[PDB]
């Protein structure tokens, strides 16, 4: 079992809930966090909280940013920035986002610029991931 | 009072107990912002007696304009500095609340009667903040200062 | 009142009159003819005033303010000397309605001005205290029934001391 | 002080005490705002202090402290205020950071020159993480970093007590990097700046609304005892009132009858 | 006379104070011990007298009246004042009147928190009375909740209406001078608020809102009118075909 800590400043999703193993899109890239846990810091990245409850359903977020913190103990913890599950998100919108994500692009020409705007690009699309 | 009024004219040491003072409790009960003395003067009674006086004269008076806001506000979100001086002031009150040596039937409390110079350490030294580090009711009932300090370690 | 003040009173009235036998009266004190009147077609009204027989619970006893105070001024005491018929002759408890006493002692003090006595503070009339010493200790429980007041009273500028 | 003097007493006394309590409610309000959320945040901020909790740091080395925007509450900004000089003595890279301004405004004696910056609205609007991103961010960017920092802010604890905490923040990766936290990650010194950094923010929310919970309580705390206060005060004068009221009344009539015996 | 010609008439006794001080005067001249505040004994008596000579009569006498509006005038911020006092205890009612809603505009001004009829419903019509009661109500909470007129953002939002509404009801009780109107229409436009329509509108424009509605009903709705000033009540039919024509009104008022 993983104690879970799933939590967004807005809420508690799961709290250390004996889910047991969730897979998260951790700026490291994918990452099948399981039951007991390294001690290992992660950063979160645009992509998605499936979170494997341990009782095989398992709940769909897309989780924009934040950290989940792995810890020597099988408390896991992601406290994510945003994590939202992907239902209080609309694909139509997604895709209009996107194409100004990648029309902002464009025009984007300093590298902040670039990378603020590769992050929607990055996000919207990675909304239509699941979206 | 009309008859007071015309007193005033005739008086050169006016001794006001105050009855507020007295509800503090403090025999000496006094206050000087009323009890007055023509003949309280840097002239007179030098200017040390004055302007220490003047400090306190002063501080009380300034407290005397603050405890009525504070009544309300307590002094609490208000400056540290006048917290500080209002508690001296204060102090310097209950410094001056001084026992009856005559009435220790009455006070309890044995008289005190303090020089001048005494007098005048104390409060240029409890203005000196010096004390103050103190509890306020060290300053109770006191004759000098160091029955103060005495004081202050029977109480810490 | 109008809350019913009145007819918690005439209900009062009722209640003593009734379960004592007690009785009442009622002193209209500088009364407002207008809230007498009024007042009247209430106790009418209620039936308390029963009128086939005049035995209602209460005599009636109107001292209008448009009375000239002087007069106003002995209402009570009129009151009271009926009460003291009904107290010790009819034997009877009598609930002493006075309404508004207070007005009672407006009157007293206008009643002094004419007088053109020196009076209490406020100019009130000075022997206000002492009329109501002589009269206050009238009302009692003799020992064949009982004055028992209700007063209304108006606390006059709300003011009290 | 005639009757009048006392009515410019009475009426606004009555206003304020009315002003007490109308604000009180509007205070508790607020304060029971802060109350529910501050549920998600508890948890979540106590996540922030996840491997902190799970991992001790030290340095031989942003001291900063979390207050208020506007006083008219507790001693918060006095606690904060405190200890933050309090400490401020032992350590090397002197520098404070000051989030709200009653800090700023006690705090500033000579906090005027050992201030790094200073942020200015914290409630009056309710804090949110979006926020605490905000001052976390630009805070980053600077020099100073930990001389060891600390983080003062009000954990709140219960409408009857909060207390002014505090805890170090390590703003070092570096020694995170050094240490048996070495192997409490097994990944990155980069991620670690990027979580040092997001957990500043989290922490620098939910400080911000312990801080501000802490205060919302104390305000309506505040504003209780005033508006008490207020009423034996009120009381007090409705003597003099009257007294003088009549004093007046009888001084005249005294006129009166005196000049109606002495009348040409 | 017109008491006792069945008649009703109206004496406006404007004002008893000055009659006060010319008979204190009068009084102190005779060399009389006068009273409070110089004043005399009487001069409660004296009109008390005259007063209760103002009054409704029985049917004896055609049931008449003379209604009698006394004006003792605000003693510039006091009315603790001995004639005052005396007044208070004689009228059937008083009407307080504050100037500063007059000068906030709120015209009428009036402390209507004070202001009491002693009366009320018997000089009333079921009409008014129907909705008066409430009306009364609505504004005595209305009252307790202005007193956080502050604010009352960071509380409920019902009380927030409450003060919005209020708000509103207050346009209402205002008019102009040289503006009297009449009881159907003023409890015509007493329902739109009261029905809450107008919430939404802000105080300008109720104001607006009642006139343009005003003359409105008046064109159309006179049918109506005619009505309604016979039936003393409000009526069901009315009820909704005052409403229809409120809400469509309204809607075009707003619109």
């Amino acid at each position: 079992q993983m104690s879970f800590t799933f939590a967004s400043p807005t809420q508690v999703f799961f709290n250390s809930a004996n889910v047991r193993q969730v897979d998260v899109p951790t700026q490291t890239g994918a990452f099948g966090i399981l039951a007991a846990h390294v001690p290992t810091l992660q950063v979160l990245r645009p992509g998605l909280v499936v979170v494997h409850a341990e009782d095989g359903t398992t709940s769909k977020y897309f989780v924009s940013s934040g950290s989940v913190t792995v810890n020597a103990d099988s408390s896991v913890q992601l406290l994510a920035e945003e994590a939202v599950t992907l239902d209080m998100l609309d694909l139509g919108a997604a895709k209009a986002n996107l194409e100004k994500a990648q029309s902002e692009l464009l025009g984007a020409a300093d590298e902040a610029t670039r990378a603020e705007i590769q992050i929607r690009i990055e996000a919207n699309e990675a909304l239509v991931k699941a979206l | 009072d009309p008859a007071p009024a015309t007193t005033f004219a005739h008086l050169d040491a006016t001794t006001v107990l105050s009855r507020a003072i007295a509800e503090l409790g403090i025999y000496p009960a006094v206050d000087p912002l009323d009890s007055t003395s023509r003949i309280m003067d840097p002239n007179i009674v030098g200017s040390e007696h004055y302007d220490v006086a003047r400090g306190v004269q002063k501080i009380l008076q300034d407290y005397k304009s603050l405890q009525d806001i504070i009544a309300i506000l307590g002094m609490d979100e208000l400056s540290e500095e006048d917290k500080l001086t209002v508690s001296r002031a204060r102090k310097i009150q209950r410094f001056l609340s001084q026992p009856f040596q005559v009435a220790e039937v009455f006070t309890g409390h044995l008289g005190k009667l303090v020089p001048l110079k005494e007098t005048i350490k104390g409060f240029q030294q409890i203005l000196a903040g010096e004390y103050d580090h103190l509890p306020e009711q060290a300053f109770y009932m006191v004759g000098p200062i160091e029955e103060a300090v005495a004081k202050a370690d029977k109480l810490a | 009142a109008g809350v019913g003040k009145t007819v918690l009173i005439m209900e009062l009235i009722n209640n003593v009159a009734k379960a004592h036998g007690g009785y009442s009266v009622f002193a209209g004190v500088g009364e407002r003819t207008r809230e007498g009147n009024d007042l009247y077609h209430e106790m009418i009204e209620s039936g308390v005033i029963n009128l086939k027989d005049a035995t209602s619970k209460v005599a009636l006893v109107y001292g209008q303010m448009n009375e000239p105070p002087g007069a106003r001024a002995r209402v009570a005491l009129t009151g009271l000397t009926v009460a003291e018929y009904f107290r010790d002759q009819e034997g009877q408890d009598v609930l002493l309605f006075i309404d508004n006493i207070f007005r009672f002692t407006q009157a007293g003090s206008e009643v002094s001005a004419l007088l053109g006595r020196i009076p209490s503070a406020v100019g009130y009339q000075p022997t206000l205290a002492t009329d109501m010493g002589t009269m206050q200790e009238r009302i009692t429980t003799t020992k064949k029934g009982s004055i028992t007041s209700v007063q209304a009273i108006y606390v006059p500028a709300d003011d009290l001391t | 002080a005639t009757l009048k003097d006392i009515t410019r007493r009475l009426k606004s006394i009555k206003n304020i005490q009315k002003i007490t309590k109308s604000m009180k409610m509007v205070a508790a309000a607020k304060y029971a705002r802060a109350e529910r959320e501050l549920k998600p945040a508890r948890v979540y901020g106590v996540g922030s202090l996840a491997l902190y909790e799970k991992a001790d740091i030290k340095t031989p080395e942003l001291i900063i402290g979390v207050s208020s925007d506007r006083g008219l509450c507790g001693a918060i900004h006095s606690s904060v205020a405190k200890q933050m000089k309090s400490e401020a003595a032992n350590l090397k890279e002197v520098k404070i950071i000051g989030v709200g301004d009653k800090i700023r405004s006690i705090l500033h004696r000579t906090h005027s020159d050992q201030f790094l910056v200073t942020f200015k609205e914290v409630g009056r609007r309710p804090p949110t993480f979006g926020d605490a991103s905000v001052i976390a961010l630009e805070l980053l960017n600077s020099g100073y970093e930990f001389d060891e920092g600390s983080i003062i802010f009000n954990r709140f604890r219960s409408v009857i007590s909060y207390k002014t905490e505090e805890k170090p923040i390590f703003s070092l990766d570096t020694i995170s990097s050094a240490e048996s936290m070495s192997i409490y990650d097994d990944i990155d010194a980069d991620v670690l700046r990027n979580y040092q950094e997001y957990s500043l923010a989290n922490i620098i929310y939910y400080s911000l609304k312990e801080s501000t919970t802490s205060e919302q309580s104390a305000r309506m705390t505040a504003m209780d005892n005033a508006s008490k206060n207020a009423s034996e005060m009120i009381d007090k004068l409705t003597l003099t009132f009257n007294r003088t009221r009549q004093a007046v009344i009888t001084k005249e009539l005294i006129e009166i009858i005196s000049g109606a015996a002495a009348l040409d | 006379y017109f008491r006792d010609n069945g008649k009703h008439a109206l004496i406006i006794y404007d004002d008893l104070s000055k009659q006060a001080v010319a008979y204190r005067q009068m009084s102190l001249l005779l060399r009389r011990p006068p009273g409070r505040e110089a004043y005399p004994g009487d001069v409660f008596y004296l009109h008390s007298r005259l007063l209760e000579r103002a009054a409704k009569m029985n049917d004896a006498f055609g049931g008449g009246s003379l209604t009698a509006l006394p004006v003792i005038e605000t003693q510039a911020g006091d009315v603790s004042a001995y004639i005052p006092t005396n007044v208070i205890s004689i009228t059937d009612g008083q009407i307080f009147l504050e100037t500063e809603l007059f000068y906030k505009g709120i015209r009428p001004a009036i402390n209507v928190g004070l202001s009491v009829s002693r009366v009320g419903s018997a000089a009333q019509t079921r009409a008014m009375k129907q909705v008066a009661g409430t009306m009364k109500l609505e504004l005595a909470q209305y009252r307790e909740v202005a007193a956080f007129a502050q604010f009352g953002s960071d509380l409920d939002a019902a009380t927030q209406q409450l003060l919005s509404r209020g708000v509103r009801l207050t346009e209402l009780l205002k008019q102009g001078q040289y503006s009297p109107m009449a009881i159907e229409e003023q409890v015509a436009v007493i329902y739109a608020g009261v029905r809450g329509y107008l919430d939404k509108l802000e105080p300008s424009k109720i104001t607006k809102f009642e006139n343009a509605f005003l003359s409105h009903v008046i064109s159309q709705h006179q049918a109506l009118l005619g009505k309604i000033r016979t039936d003393g009540k409000i009526s069901e039919e009315s009820d909704a075909k005052l409403k229809e024509i409120v809400t469509n009104f309204l809607a075009g008022f707003e619109a």
